[PDB]
C-alpha cells in the first residue's frame, strides 16, 4: 500500500 | 404446538384455489381481506394472477388504503418488478390519464383523486420508483393548480414538496431548483392570503438537491433554515427526513459535533415512530452510516449499513433502486474498512451486485452509476495490485478505468466541470493513472482534482487533505519528486490531525510515506522522530478500538425533539 | 349452558359456549349487556350471516377446539369451493 | 342480507347506533338483540362502499364520549360536598360501560 | 370422537359422544338443553327410525365419517296433541 | 381561438372563432352555412342570450373551456316571423352503461 | 366546404371539408357518387356510426386539424372509458 483510500 | 389454522387463513387458501371463478367478487371484499387475498397470491407464486389487479389503479388503490402491511405491499409490488410487468409505469399512466379527466369535475372528486394520487405517488417514492412517482405528483399538481381556492396552494405545495424529493432521487437536479421556485411561489400566494404553511419539508428537499449537486456551502444554510422550520406539530417523517439531511449537509461542512447530534436524534425517531424494519428507519441507518463513514468510525459505518442493507433487502426485494443504494453504500463502507486489510470478498460483491440493479431499472446514462461504478472502480483497483499476476492486474485496471471514464462522463454530463463529484473522480483518475504507470496524466489528474477541490470546498477540508495525498503519494513512492512531496504530506497531516484529532486513519498513509521520503534522502533524526509518532499512532488507534456498536449507542430516548433543534440552533451564531 | 347462534334465516345454531369463544366477535357479543339477559341458553344473533355459512362456522368451532394444541397431523378445514368467500367475510367478521 | 360492502349512510346508522351507544355507557338497559345488531352496524359501517366510514365512526364515538364526559362533568362538579360519591357512582359506571364499549367496538 | 349436528327444522344443536358411547345419552345431553324428557323423542339418522339402545359404533357412523369439521346429520321430532310430528329438516341455505 | 358547437335541435357546427372576434362574426358563419338571417338567429350560452355588441371572450367563451378536444356548445333558434323558439337542444345518446367493476355485486 | 355528418340516430354533425378529409373513409365516402350531392353541404350517412360517438369524432377531427405539425407539446385526446370501445371501432372504420 501506498496512497489513501479513494473519495 | 400444531396449532390449527385459522378459518380465516384458511379460507383465504380456498378462496386463492377458486381465484378464477371469483375474480370479480374479491374487488367486492372489505380492503383488509382483499389484500390477504392478493397477499395469498403472491405467496402461492401466482404472481401473473397478482399481476393483473395491481396494474389496475383503482384495485391497487385499495390495496394501498391498508396502512399496517405497507411491508408486504413493498415485497409483492417489487416480486412484479423483478416478474418482469411493468406496474410501475401502468399505475403512473392510469393514473394521470383517468386524472386528466376530471379537470372540470366538482371539488370533492378532484380532492379524492389528490388524495389517491398522495397516497400512490407516496408508494412509488418509498419503493425506489421516482421516474414513475413523477408523473403522479406531477398530475396531481396539474389539478391542484386549476381552481382559485385556498386549500388549492396547500395541496399545490404539498405536490411540490414531493415532486422535489422524487426529482433529487431520479437525480433530476435541473428540474429541482424550478420545483422549489415554483413551491415558493404558491408559498407566497399562502402567504399573502394570511396561511403560512410549514417550509420544513420543502426546505428539507432542497438541501437535500443542493447536497447532491455538492453546493454544502448553501445546503448548510438552507438546512438551518429547515431545522428552524420544524414545529412540534410537524409529522415525524418530515422531522426525521430534515434531520437526517441536515446531518448530512453538516457532516459534510466538518460540523461533526452538531451532525451526531441531529443523525441519532433521527434514528432514535425513526427506530421510535416507524419500528427497526421500516424502511425510513433504513435511510436514516444509511445516513448514519454517512456520518460514521465521515468522522473515521469506520467499523461501526460497515455494521450501520449492513443493518440498513438488511432491513432494505427485508421490506423491497431485488432489482430495486433502495437496495442498490444500501449496496453501493456497503461496498464503499467495506471498501473503506477493509483497505489495509486486502479482504475485497464482500465489498466486491456488494459493488457487483449494486451496479447489477441499477443498469437493469435505470438508463445507462443515469448518474446513479457514476457513484455505483466509482465504488466498484475502486474496489477492483485494490484487488487487482493484490493479485501478484500481470494479465489480471492490467485487465482489472483496463475496467476500473472504463468504469472511473463512464462516472466522469456522467459527471460532466449533469454536474458540470467544477464540481466536488468530478473532483472524486480526478481524484480517483489520477490514484488508478498512478496504478497504470501513467504519471504524467496521475500528476494532471490530481492537480486538477486538486485545485477545483481548493478553490470551491476550501483549503481546510478533508477531501482536499485526501486528494494531496494521493498528490503526494504519488510525488514520493513513484514519480520521485521528493521536495513538493514533503509540503503535501505537511499540509496532510496538518487537515488530518485538526480535523479528526491524532486517530485519523490515513495518518498513517502520510507517516509512512514521510518516512519513505526522509529514507530516501537521508536525516534520519527525522526518521526516527516520525517513527516514534508513527508507534504513537497506532498506541491511540487500538485504544479507541473498543467501541460499542453504534445501534445502541443512541440509546432509547437520550433527549427529546425542540431540544436537539434548540441545541443545533442557538450555537449557530 | 351452550350459547344459541341464530342465523339470518331463522335457523338455530346451538354450539358449546366454550366452543364460540374461539372467536372473538362472539367474545365480544356474548360480554357487556348481552350477558344481562341470560337464559339456560345465551342467545346471540347474526342478522346478516346465512345458514349455509354459519354452519360452517360452528364446524369450524369445534374442529378449531377439538384439535388445539393436539400432536396428531391435522388436516384441512374442507371449505367448499362455492361458500368460500362468504365464509371468508364470515370469518372476518366473527375474526375466528 | 350478507357481509358485503354496502352505499349506506353514516347519518341513520350513526342515530341507531347512539340510541344505543348512549345506553350502554352509565348502565342503562339495552336489547339483547339490538346490541347483537349494533354489532353489524359497526360491521357495515367499517366496510362501507365506496370509503369505510371507521375514520368517520371513530371521529364520531371520540365526540360523543368527550360530550358524554363534559355533561357528566357539568353534572358532578356543579354539586359539591359530594364530589367524591358522584364521582365513584360515575366511575363505576363509566368503567363498566366503557369495557362494554370496547366489547361493542371491537372490530 | 365422535361428533354430530342433531337437527331439527331450525335447530342445529352441535353434540359430541365417544364411539363406545349409546344413543341414549344423547337424550340425556337434550334434556339440559331443550328441556325434554328423554322418551319424549327420538333421533331420526338419516331419516330413519333408530332405536333407543344400542351404541353409536355399529348406529352406522365412526371417527371416519363424523369428523368433528364435517359431522353427521341426526334428525329428531317432538310429539304434539297425542301425535309425532314428522321431521321437517330444511336444507340451510343455496349458496350463490 | 376559441371553438363551438352551435346546436339547436340536431345540428351541430364544428366551428371555429377568434376570441376577440364579436357575435356578428359567428352569427355570419352560420349565414355561411344554414343560409338564415342573423336577425332570426338567438344564440343560448347555457340559458342565456348573447347580445350581438359583445364578443365572444366576454359571455365566457375562452381558449380554455372551448378548446379543440371538447369545444363549449352553444344554444341557436330560428324565428319563423312568430316569437322566436325556446331552446331545444337534444342530446346525443346515452353511451352504454358500463358499471363500475368493483362495485359489489 | 363543409360537409354534414349525419349519425345513425339524427344527429347532423355539420364540420369543415377539411375536418372531414382527416379520415381516410369520409374522404372515399365524398368521392366519386359522394360529391354529385349538388346541394352544397354534402350529407355522410353513418348509419352505424351513433351520435355520441360522432361527435367525438367530430371533436378529433377539429382537434387534430388545429393541432397538425405543432411546435409545442400537445396533449392527449380526452377519451371517455365509457365510450372507448365505440370510439375505438369508429375509429378504425373511419380510418382516422
Ligand atoms: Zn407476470
Amino acid at each position: 500500500l501506498t496512497r489513501n483510500k479513494g473519495p | 404446538e400444531w396449532i390449527p389454522e385459522t378459518l380465516y387463513n384458511t379460507a383465504i387458501s380456498a378462496v386463492v384455489d377458486n381465484y378464477i371463478r371469483s375474480r370479480r367478487d374479491i374487488r367486492s371484499l372489505p380492503e383488509n381481506i382483499q389484500f390477504d387475498v392478493y397477499y395469498k397470491l403472491y405467496q402461492q407464486g401466482r404472481l401473473c394472477q397478482l399481476g393483473s389487479e395491481f396494474c389496475e389503479l383503482e384495485v391497487f388503490a385499495k390495496v394501498l388504503r391498508a396502512l399496517d402491511k405497507r411491508h408486504l405491499l413493498h415485497h409483492c409490488f417489487q416480486a412484479l418488478m423483478d416478474h418482469g410487468v411493468k406496474v410501475a409505469s401502468v399505475l403512473a399512466y392510469s393514473f394521470s390519464r383517468r386524472c386528466s379527466y376530471i379537470a372540470e369535475s366538482d371539488a370533492a372528486v378532484k380532492e379524492k383523486a389528490i388524495q389517491v394520487g398522495f397516497v400512490l405517488g407516496g408508494f412509488l417514492s418509498d419503493a425506489g420508483w421516482y421516474s414513475d412517482a413523477e408523473k403522479v405528483f406531477l398530475s396531481c399538481l396539474q389539478l391542484c393548480t386549476l381552481h382559485d381556492e385556498m386549500l388549492h396552494w396547500f395541496r399545490a405545495v404539498e405536490c411540490c414538496v414531493r415532486l422535489l424529493h422524487v426529482r433529487n432521487g431520479n437525480c433530476k437536479y435541473h428540474l429541482g431548483e424550478e420545483t422549489f421556485k415554483l413551491a415558493q411561489t404558491y408559498m407566497d400566494k399562502l402567504s399573502k392570503h394570511g396561511q403560512q404553511a410549514n417550509k420544513a419539508a420543502l426546505y428539507g428537499e432542497l438541501c437535500a438537491l443542493l447536497f447532491a449537486k455538492s453546493h454544502y456551502d448553501e445546503a448548510y444554510k438552507w438546512c438551518i433554515e429547515a431545522m428552524k422550520e420544524i414545529t412540534a406539530g410537524l409529522p415525524v417523517k418530515v422531522v426525521v427526513d430534515v434531520l437526517r439531511q441536515a446531518s448530512k449537509a453538516c457532516v459534510v461542512k466538518r460540523e461533526f459535533k452538531k451532525a451526531e447530534q441531529l443523525i441519532k436524534h433521527a434514528v432514535y425517531l425513526a427506530r421510535d415512530h416507524f419500528g427497526s424494519k421500516h424502511p425510513k428507519y433504513s435511510d436514516t441507518l444509511l445516513d448514519y452510516g454517512f456520518y460514521l463513514l465521515n468522522v473515521d468510525n469506520i467499523c461501526q459505518s460497515v455494521a450501520i449499513y449492513q443493518a440498513a442493507l438488511d432491513i432494505r433487502q427485508s421490506v423491497f426485494g431485488g432489482k430495486n433502486i433502495h437496495v442498490a443504494t444500501a449496496h453501493e453504500d456497503l461496498a464503499y463502507s467495506s471498501y473503506v474498512h477493509q483497505y489495509s486489510s486486502g479482504k475485497f470478498d464482500n465489498a466486491l460483491f456488494h459493488a457487483e451486485r449494486a451496479i447489477g440493479i441499477i443498469t437493469h431499472i435505470l438508463p445507462e446514462d443515469h448518474l446513479l452509476l457514476a457513484s455505483s461504478k466509482r465504488v466498484k472502480a475502486l474496489i477492483l483497483e485494490e484487488i487487482a495490485i493484490d493479485c501478484h499476476n500481470k494479465e489480471t492486474e492490467q485487465r482489472l485496471l483496463q475496467e476500473a478505468h472504463d468504469l472511473h471514464l463512464s462516472s466522469l462522463q456522467l459527471a460532466k454530463k449533469a454536474f458540470g466541470e467544477f464540481n466536488v463529484q468530478t473532483a472524486k473522480h480526478y481524484g480517483n483518475l489520477g490514484r488508478l493513472y498512478q496504478s497504470m504507470r501513467k504519471f504524467k496524466e496521475a500528476e494532471e489528474m490530481h492537480i486538477k482534482a486538486i485545485q477545483i477541490k481548493e478553490q470551491l470546498l476550501g483549503q481546510e477540508d478533508y477531501e482536499v487533505a485526501l486528494s494531496v495525498g494521493h498528490l503526494a503519494s504519488l510525488y514520493n513512492y513513484d514519480m520521485n519528486q521528493y521536495e513538493n512531496a514533503e509540503k503535501l504530506y505537511l499540509r496532510s497531516i496538518a487537515i488530518g490531525k485538526k480535523l479528526f484529532g491524532e486517530g485519523y486513519s490515513g495518518l498513517e498513509y502520510d507517516y509512512r510515506g514521510l518516512i519513505k521520503l526522509y529514507n530516501s534522502i537521508g536525516n534520519y533524526e527525522k526518521v526516527f522522530e516520525y517513527h516514534n509518532v508513527l508507534s504513537n499512532w497506532n498506541r491511540l488507534r487500538d485504544r479507541q478500538y473498543s467501541v460499542t456498536d453504534a445501534l445502541e449507542d443512541v440509546s432509547t430516548s437520550p433527549q427529546s425533539t425542540e431540544e436537539v433543534v434548540q441545541s443545533f440552533l442557538i450555537s449557530q451564531n | 349452558m351452550y350459547v344459541k347462534l341464530i342465523s339470518s334465516d331463522g335457523h338455530e345454531f346451538i354450539v358449546k359456549r366454550e366452543h364460540a369463544l374461539t372467536s372473538g366477535t362472539i367474545k365480544a357479543m356474548l360480554s357487556g349487556p348481552g350477558q344481562f339477559a341470560e337464559n339456560e341458553t345465551n342467545e346471540v344473533n347474526f342478522r346478516e350471516i346465512p345458514s349455509h355459512v354459519l354452519s360452517k362456522v360452528c364446524m369450524y368451532f369445534t374442529y378449531k377446539v377439538r384439535y388445539t394444541n393436539s400432536s396428531t397431523e391435522i388436516p384441512e378445514f374442507p371449505i367448499a369451493p362455492e361458500i368460500a368467500l362468504e365464509l371468508l367475510m364470515a370469518a372476518n367478521f366473527l375474526d375466528c | 342480507t350478507s357481509l358485503k360492502p354496502r352505499v349506506v349512510d353514516f347519518d341513520e346508522t350513526w342515530n341507531k347506533l347512539l340510541t344505543t351507544i348512549k345506553a350502554v355507557v352509565m348502565l342503562e338497559y339495552v336489547e339483547r338483540a339490538t346490541w347483537n345488531d349494533r354489532f353489524s352496524d359497526i360491521y357495515a359501517l367499517c366496510v362501507a362502499y365506496p370509503e369505510p366510514l371507521g375514520e368517520r365512526l371513530y371521529t364520531e364515538t371520540k365526540i360523543f364520549l368527550e360530550n358524554h364526559v363534559r355533561h357528566l362533568h357539568k353534572r358532578v362538579l356543579e354539586s359539591e360536598e359530594q364530589v367524591l360519591v358522584m364521582y365513584h357512582r360515575y366511575w363505576e359506571e363509566y368503567s363498566k360501560g366503557a369495557d362494554y364499549m370496547d366489547c361493542l367496538y371491537r372490530y | 370422537d365422535v361428533f354430530l349436528m342433531i337437527r331439527r327444522h331450525k335447530t342445529t344443536i352441535f353434540t359430541d359422544a365417544k364411539e363406545s358411547s349409546t344413543v341414549f345419552e344423547l337424550k340425556r345431553i337434550v334434556e339440559g338443553i331443550l328441556k325434554r324428557p328423554p322418551d319424549e323423542q327420538r333421533l331420526y339418522k338419516d331419516d330413519q327410525l333408530l332405536d333407543d339402545g344400542k351404541t353409536l359404533g355399529e348406529c352406522g357412523f365412526t371417527s371416519q365419517t363424523a369428523r368433528p369439521q364435517a359431522p353427521a346429520t341426526v334428525g329428531l321430532a317432538f310429539r304434539a296433541d297425542d301425535t309425532f310430528e314428522a321431521l321437517c329438516i330444511e336444507p340451510f341455505s343455496s349458496p350463490p
